[PDB]
């Protein structure tokens, strides 16, 4: 029952319970986007895309502030190296029993999962061919399916950003 | 600076 897993756990932190499935999300999408890589390449996606009626420019707000128009696999690869970027930063995700979160941790990972989507996105609409070309289709809906309950549950993605697959996750 | 653009 994922609508029943999402929820916060008896007295548990919400910082700590979106944190904690903030990383098994990454490790998630990474692993099933790891499994269509051969068939996401810069002569099939050009332009990252989630359909032809959105495309995504690639910017961090820091380091990249002005967007820059790249492929699919050059988007997601920066997209993922600065996931793991900040889950892997000692102030932003804690593995200590000293640090706590910081003061705007909620925007950190709204951010991670804003960007997390559309991965989900592009597989939806460029790939779900190959998807089923490997059988898993079924390790992808679950997969969304339980990110979305997550979201939902905790209003972590406002509803323009998940419009491109608006009419899928109305059938959940 | 917009990280989405949309087209119809
Ligand atoms: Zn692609």
């Amino acid at each position: 029952n994922l609508r029943q897993a999402v929820m916060l756990p008896e007295g548990e932190d919400l910082n700590e319970w979106i944190a904690v499935n903030t990383v098994d999300f990454f490790n998630q999408i990474n692993m099933l986007y790891g499994t269509i890589t051969e068939f996401c390449t810069e002569a099939s996606c050009p332009v990252m895309s989630a359909g032809p009626r959105y495309e995504y420019h690639w910017a961090d707000g820091t380091n990249i502030k002005k967007p820059i128009k790249c492929s699919a696999p050059k988007y997601i690869d920066y997209l993922m190296t600065w996931v793991q970027d900040q889950l892997d930063d000692e102030t932003l995700f804690p593995s200590k029993i000293g640090v706590p979160f910081p003061k705007n941790f909620m925007s950190v990972a709204k951010t991670i999962l804003k960007r997390l989507f559309r991965v989900y996105a592009h597989i939806y609409h460029q790939h779900f061919d190959s998807v089923m070309q490997l059988q898993e289709e079924a390790h992808l809906n679950t997969s969304f399916k339980h990110f979305i309950f997550f979201v939902q549950e905790f209003n972590l993605i406002d509803r323009r950003e998940l419009a491109p697959l608006q009419e899928l996750i109305e059938k959940l | 600076y917009h990280s989405v653009v949309r087209y119809a």
